[PDB]
């Protein structure tokens, strides 16, 4: 569980 | 209708502080409380503090030193500050509205503030237009976009016609380049009888470098 | 602190069908949570609070169940903008602490991509650097191959890829492919080919084009 900071969503 | 309205997404040097502005429509400052919070991608959604009706805050733990968190009822504004950053406190900053006066769960929500931790500076992207050709129509379906190029920190928002071409479009995750720089195309699909009658263009705006490019793309 | 273990990381299921997230507590914590739902580019959306208590605005299939450490907020039939994040809230104890979250991924028909491939722009070029682009639009699914050919000559490391997020209409992705070089080089060559693969084609698709 990788949060992404541009898409506001988990990779 | 309740609203909470953040201050715009920026670069912050580490060792410096971060200053972020919610203001908030719908209910008055004096009547609820406000909650802050934030969503990193090492330690996912963290709750960080609260400001009180009556003006008291609490902090959670590992922040109570380097949190302060204020407002103007009048104005309706609640100020949040955090010290001495480091780069891992990259992330998605919100301020944020219970149900209830004295409760935790949260109804409302602000849009977010991006802050990057980082040394570098702000650079603004150039904005290049992906023309529609015969090499991008087919069946009477053409594609076309923009390419959002060399900008620093994240984010840049992508509209297309301002605001009034929403279906078909794609505008994908930037992705950084070898230079420490993002790169990201927008893309939109239109019918090709349309190529010669409507106009196209992407809207581009970069926050932090306060960069706005409007973009005309025709075919070639 | 209370920590919230939410499993499996990824769940995928086909639209209209009954899904549960589950949220673990390490000590009990009553009927104290919340549940939130995370869109693409969204803020969180409260759609549970106190296990099982409805929300104003949120859809009747939304439901969830569980008292002490052993949670599960349910969707009765999956829909296609049901494509998200969720994330579980304790507030039983003080500081209030979130889970990790669950993906929720939505299964469709295999779906072949509409390619097209973008040369370089003048305006690109006079400052020095070429970025042709390739788009592979609405397919399902994710997994595809993007080969690069200039002059016959394989590409490699020089080239970039972007995936959406799944549509959360129709559930397909679209895939930029990014092939950048400096000017120089792309004055030196003529045929610039990008080759598709992809599960919903019966033959790999390229498309290409000559510099001018």
């Amino acid at each position: 569980s990788q949060f992404d900071l541009s898409t506001r969503r988990l990779k | 209708q309740v609203q909470l309205k953040q201050s715009g997404p920026g670069l912050v040097q580490p060792s410096q502080s971060l200053s972020i502005t919610c203001t908030v429509s719908g209910f008055s400052l004096t009547n609820y409380g406000v909650h802050w919070v934030r969503q990193s991608p090492g330690k996912g959604l963290e709750w960080l503090g609260v400001i009180w009706s009556g003006g008291n805050t609490d902090y959670n733990t590992p922040f109570t030193s380097r949190l302060s968190i204020n407002k103007d009822n009048s104005k309706s504004q609640v100020f949040f500050k955090m010290n001495s950053l480091q780069s891992n406190d990259t992330a998605i900053y919100y301020c944020a509205r219970a149900l209830t006066y004295y409760d935790y769960e949260f109804a409302y929500w602000g849009q977010g503030t991006l802050v990057t931790v980082s040394a570098a500076s702000t650079k603004g992207p150039s904005v290049f237009p992906l023309a529609p050709s015969s090499k991008s129509t087919s069946g009477g379906t053409a594609a076309l976009g923009c390419l959002v190029k060399d900008y620093f920190p994240e984010p840049v928002t992508v509209s297309w016609n301002s605001g009034a071409l929403t279906s078909g479009v794609h505008t994908f995750p930037a992705v950084l380049q070898s230079s420490g720089l993002y790169s990201l195309s927008s893309v939109v699909t239109v019918p090709s009888s349309s190529l010669g009658t409507q106009t196209y263009i992407c809207n581009v705006n970069h926050k932090p470098s306060n960069t706005k490019v409007d973009k005309r793309v025709e075919p070639k | 602190d209370i920590l919230l273990t939410q499993s499996p990381v990824i769940l995928s299921v086909s639209p209209g069908e009954r899904v549960s997230f589950s949220c673990r507590a390490s000590q009990s914590i009553g009927t104290n949570i919340h549940w939130y739902q995370q869109r693409t580019n969204g803020s969180p959306r409260l759609l549970i609070k106190y296990a099982s208590e409805s929300i104003s605005g949120i859809p009747s299939r939304f439901s969830g169940s569980g008292s002490g450490t052993d949670f599960t907020l349910s969707i009765n039939s999956v829909e296609s903008e049901d494509i998200a994040d969720y994330y579980c809230q304790q507030n039983n104890n003080w500081p209030t602490t979130f889970g990790a979250g669950t993906k929720l991924e939505l299964k469709r028909t295999v779906a072949a991509p509409s390619v097209f491939i973008f040369p370089p722009s003048d305006e690109q070029l006079k400052s020095g650097t070429a970025s042709v682009v390739c788009l592979l639009n609405n397919f399902y699914p994710r997994e595809a191959k993007v080969q690069w050919k200039v002059d016959n000559a394989l590409q490699s490391g020089n080239s970039q890829e972007s995936v959406t997020e799944q549509d959360s209409k129709d559930s397909t992705y679209s895939l930029s492919s990014t092939l950048t070089l400096s000017k120089a080089d792309y004055e030196k060559h003529k045929v610039y080919a990008c080759e598709v693969t992809h599960q919903g084609l019966s033959s790999p698709v390229t498309k290409s084009f000559n510099r001018g």
